[PDB]
């Protein structure tokens, strides 16, 4: 009544702004992308990017397990 | 649109039985009509409203129910910290460890990362730039 | 508390029984199962041993009285 709340799932906890939810792993999420030559790892973060396999013919899709 | 009450105020009809007297009249006369607001397993309820919220809410360090019915002093008071957690004076929310000299707000007094963090560093591999 | 402050329904509600329990119609209150059929009124509305139950039967050691 007159306001709202803001809430963040299981593995989320919610920073001061109140309308954002970080989330609670140790373990740094990152992003994988793949070119017509490369597969990138790039770290949300922003500190880190790597190669993960070179030399491919055309890498069009990606998924993980 | 429109619904009346006892007092001479009107609510949207939606309103009229969503289980919080809008009405605040003599008569209560938009719940007073309204079905048996039941609550569903794992879920609780508010001494104020006829709300059902889910138990983990109960002791969230959040006012859920808008007369405080969770958060009662009594039991939620038992909460402890540390463990694998950090600590901030502001209202009791405890963060994992590693969160608090990350270089980020994680606590509203921002407690958790004043100067005594410590300067900032940083490093890569030998065959990096 | 003499105005009910504990025993509050929405945090003490979450109670569950027969794990290692039985169960009353009296006010939930369980007491360990084998005490039930014992033979004497472990709850207020002596739910806990009808004749239901079954008659009873003793016995004793082959060398004994
Ligand atoms: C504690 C509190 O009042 N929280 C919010 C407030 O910040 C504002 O966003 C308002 C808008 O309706 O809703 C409520
Ligand atoms: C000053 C310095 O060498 N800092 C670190 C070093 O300790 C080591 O962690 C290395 C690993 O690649 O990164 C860099
Ligand atoms: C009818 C009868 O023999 N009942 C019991 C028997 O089952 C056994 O438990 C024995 C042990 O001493 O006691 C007696
Ligand atoms: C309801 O209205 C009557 C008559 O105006 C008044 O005497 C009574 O105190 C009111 N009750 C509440 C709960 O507002
Ligand atoms: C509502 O409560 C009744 C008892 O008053 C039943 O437990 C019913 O199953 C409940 N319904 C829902 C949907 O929670
Ligand atoms: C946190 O709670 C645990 C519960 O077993 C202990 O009581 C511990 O002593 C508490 N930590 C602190 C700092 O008092
Ligand atoms: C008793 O409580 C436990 C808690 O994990 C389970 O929810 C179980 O289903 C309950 N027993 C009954 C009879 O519902
Ligand atoms: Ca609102
Ligand atoms: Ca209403
Ligand atoms: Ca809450
Ligand atoms: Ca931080
Ligand atoms: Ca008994």
């Amino acid at each position: 009544i007159g306001s709202y709340i803001c809430k963040c799932a299981p593995g989320y906890i919610r920073e001061p702004d109140g309308k954002s939810c970080r989330q609670n792993s140790n373990i740094e999420p990152y992003l994988v992308f793949s070119n017509r030559y490369y597969i990138r790892n790039l770290t949300i973060d922003g500190t880190s990017y790597s190669l993960i396999l070179q030399g491919l013919g055309n890498v069009v899709a990606l998924d993980f397990d | 649109t429109e619904f009346t009450c006892s007092n001479g105020r009107c609510i949207p009809l939606s309103y009229v039985c969503n289980g919080i007297n809008n009405c605040h009249d003599n008569d209560t006369s938009d719940e007073k009509n309204c079905p048996p607001i039941t609550c569903q397993p794992d879920f609780a309820k508010c001494q104020t409203t006829n709300i059902c919220v889910p138990r983990a809410f109960l002791c969230d360090g959040d006012n859920d129910c808008g007369d405080g019915s969770d958060e009662n002093p009594i039991y939620c008071a038992s909460h402890t910290c540390r463990s694998n957690e950090f600590q901030c004076v502001s209202p009791h929310r405890c963060i994992p460890s590693y969160w608090f000299c990350d270089g980020e707000a994680d606590c509203v007094d921002s407690s958790d990362e004043p100067d005594t963090c410590g300067h900032s560093l940083n490093s890569c591999s030998a065959n990096q730039f």
